[PDB]
């Protein structure tokens, strides 16, 4: 499950939903504790 | 045919960061390890950082700085943090015989070319004695009262060091008369909910300017100029006050 | 906006040892910072301690190095300032506030093969802050 | 762990106790949900 707002650094008409800035929480490297981490996809790559 | 190409190096003042590189070319990067020597003019090779499947420093290190490599480009870094001025040296690459790291010149077998890298700064970007080292005693200065017509823009000036104000962000706390202080600027450029927009403020090197507009019996209250900074203690001053009254 | 109740101060002699204490309520305690600020009677400000959400990091004035004794109590929500080798310059008021960076949680503790449990934090990031936005009434504490 | 109980619609005498009727929590495609799901199991491929 991630948590995706609309990326909107200074964009342009063109690239208005295209990217998504994503954050979910992820494994460290210990099995025992996770940390939220974030990355950028594209729009085509995600869904609701 | 094993060759070994270096980067980084040149001029960085005293305190700065630079990265070192060295990629291997002829040869499988996950068979053999990595390390640094360094050459100060006039002396012999010694030992800096070095990583193969463990990293080894240095007894001069000290911990500035960090060795990693990269098996994506086959390439070993140095970040070099808090640059002294007795580190200035030409810095080799070598390439061990194994997988394992020898503080020894002779546990090597192929070296690069070299890369000169200098620190000259010589104490010109601290030096210290009252400016940046301890700060001294610095105490803020302030207009001991203001006064001007009910509706009429009235400003406080807050000036003090480089180290409290110039450094570092200012906040400015209102005593209203027999109550208790209330915040109003953090960081000169923001405000909380309670507070209108009718207060304003800005800074210019190391004089803090507060700006109010519409003023009001209600504003009637001493105004304080206060900077924090964990880095150093002579930071924490509080500013004398400022009195406010409407005519 | 929250509650800010101060007391435990008195009248007490120069030399002798005192214990103020502040409470919290609608707000998280532990995630907040503690600072002491001293304001004699017609004058300015003056801080004198800040300590950080954990309780490791302790700041101390010039003025009060080597006698003022800062510590919280996360779990009763308290605040305590024992104070040593009291002066009669000490008669003045005392300001109880808190911080406002709002830590977070870094780690939280993870099941592996559910990943959807809401377990309790591991690891947290925080302190320092030393600015003030609510201030409290105050105590008011006598050396005579 | 699987919470079972015998399945009995009319069922003929020589299968009293043949079949289980299993429910046991399972994970989905997303690893932070999960689903609760039942299936049948014979006796002889599950222990108490
Ligand atoms: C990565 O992992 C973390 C922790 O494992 C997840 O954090 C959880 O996020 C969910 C979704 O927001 C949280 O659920 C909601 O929390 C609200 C606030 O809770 C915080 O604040 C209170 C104090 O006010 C703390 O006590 C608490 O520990 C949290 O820090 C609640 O108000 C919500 O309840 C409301 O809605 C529900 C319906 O959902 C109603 O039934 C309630 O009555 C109420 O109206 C809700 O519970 C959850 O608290 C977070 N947990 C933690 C430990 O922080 C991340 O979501 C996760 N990331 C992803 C992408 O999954
Ligand atoms: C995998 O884990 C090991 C073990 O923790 C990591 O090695 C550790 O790396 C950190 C820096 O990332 C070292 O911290 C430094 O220590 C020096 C010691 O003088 C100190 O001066 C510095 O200020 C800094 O704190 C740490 O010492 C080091 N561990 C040991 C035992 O030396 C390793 O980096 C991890 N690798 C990855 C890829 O995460
Ligand atoms: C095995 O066990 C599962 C779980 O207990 C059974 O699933 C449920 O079975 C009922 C009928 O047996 C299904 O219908 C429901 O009946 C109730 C009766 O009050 C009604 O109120 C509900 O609205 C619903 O119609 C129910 O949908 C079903 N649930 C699921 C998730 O499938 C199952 O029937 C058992 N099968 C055997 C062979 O024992
Ligand atoms: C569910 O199946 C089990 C397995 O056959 C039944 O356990 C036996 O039931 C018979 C009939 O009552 C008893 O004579 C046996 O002694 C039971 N075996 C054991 C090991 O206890 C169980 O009775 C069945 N339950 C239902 C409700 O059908
Ligand atoms: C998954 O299995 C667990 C454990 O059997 C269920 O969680 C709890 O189970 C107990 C006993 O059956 C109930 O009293 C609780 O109410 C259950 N918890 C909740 C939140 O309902 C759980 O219901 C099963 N299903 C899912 C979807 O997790
Ligand atoms: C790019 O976005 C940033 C916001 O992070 C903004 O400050 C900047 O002005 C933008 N660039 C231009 C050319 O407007
Ligand atoms: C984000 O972009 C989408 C375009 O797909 C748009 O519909 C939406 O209004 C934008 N804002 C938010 C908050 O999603
Ligand atoms: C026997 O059980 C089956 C189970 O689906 C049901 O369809 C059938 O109607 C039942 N017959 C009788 C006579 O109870």
């Amino acid at each position: 499950t991630l948590q995706c707002t609309n990326v909107t650094n200074n964009i342009t008409d063109d690239m208005r939903g295209e990217l998504k800035n994503c954050s979910f929480n992820m494994t460290t490297e210990l099995r025992d504790k996770k940390q939220k981490v974030y990355s950028l996809f594209y729009r085509l790559d995600v869904v609701q | 045919e094993v060759q070994l190409v270096e980067s980084g190096g040149g001029l960085v003042q005293a305190g700065g960061f630079l990265e070192l590189s060295c990629e291997l070319r002829g040869s499988i990067f996950n068979q053999y390890a990595m390390a640094w020597f360094r050459q100060a003019p006039g002396k012999e090779r010694e030992f800096v950082a070095g990583m193969g499947a463990v990293p080894h420093y240095g007894e001069f290190v000290k911990g500035r700085f960090t060795i990693s490599r990269d098996n994506a480009k086959s390439t070993v870094y140095l970040q070099m943090s808090s640059l002294e001025p007795e580190d200035t040296a030409i810095y080799f690459c070598a390439r061990s015989k194994s997988t394992y790291i020898s503080y020894n010149s002779n546990g090597y077998d192929y070296w690069g070319q070299g890369t000169q890298v200098t620190v000259s700064s010589g104490g010109s970007g601290g030096g210290g004695s009252g400016g940046g080292g301890s700060g001294g005693q610095s105490v803020l200065t302030q207009p001991p009262s203001v006064s001007a017509a009910p509706g009429q823009k009235v400003t406080i000036s807050c000036s003090g060091n480089t180290s409290n104000i110039g450094n570092n962000f200012v906040s400015w706390y209102q005593q209203r008369p027999g109550r208790a202080p209330q915040l109003l600027i953090y960081e000169t450029d923001k405000r909380p909910s309670g507070i209108p927009d009718r207060f304003s403020a800005s800074k210019s090197g190391t004089s803090g300017t507060l700006a109010i507009t519409g003023l009001q019996t209600g504003d009637e209250a001493d105004y304080y100029c206060a900077t924090w900074a964990a880095s150093l203690s002579s930071a924490r001053v509080f500013g004398t006050g400022t009195q406010v009254i409407v005519l | 906006q929250v509650q800010l109740v101060e007391s435990g101060g008195g009248v007490v002699q120069p030399g002798t040892s005192l214990r103020l204490s502040c409470a919290a309520s609608q707000f998280r305690f532990d995630g907040y910072g503690m600072h002491w600020v001293r304001q004699a009677p017609g004058k300015g400000l003056e801080w004198v301690a800040s300590i950080s959400h954990d309780g490791i990091k302790k700041y101390h004035a010039e003025k009060v190095w080597g006698r003022f004794t800062i510590s919280r109590d996360n779990s009763k929500n308290t605040l305590y300032l024992q104070m040593n080798s009291l002066r009669p310059e000490d008669t003045a008021l005392y300001y109880c506030a808190k911080d406002l960076r709002e830590d977070e949680c870094e780690e939280w503790w993870s099941d592996y093969y559910d990943f959807g449990a809401q377990l309790p934090c591991a690891k947290s990031r925080g302190g320092l802050v030393g600015i003030a936005d609510n201030w409290g009434q105050g105590t008011m504490v006598t050396v005579s």
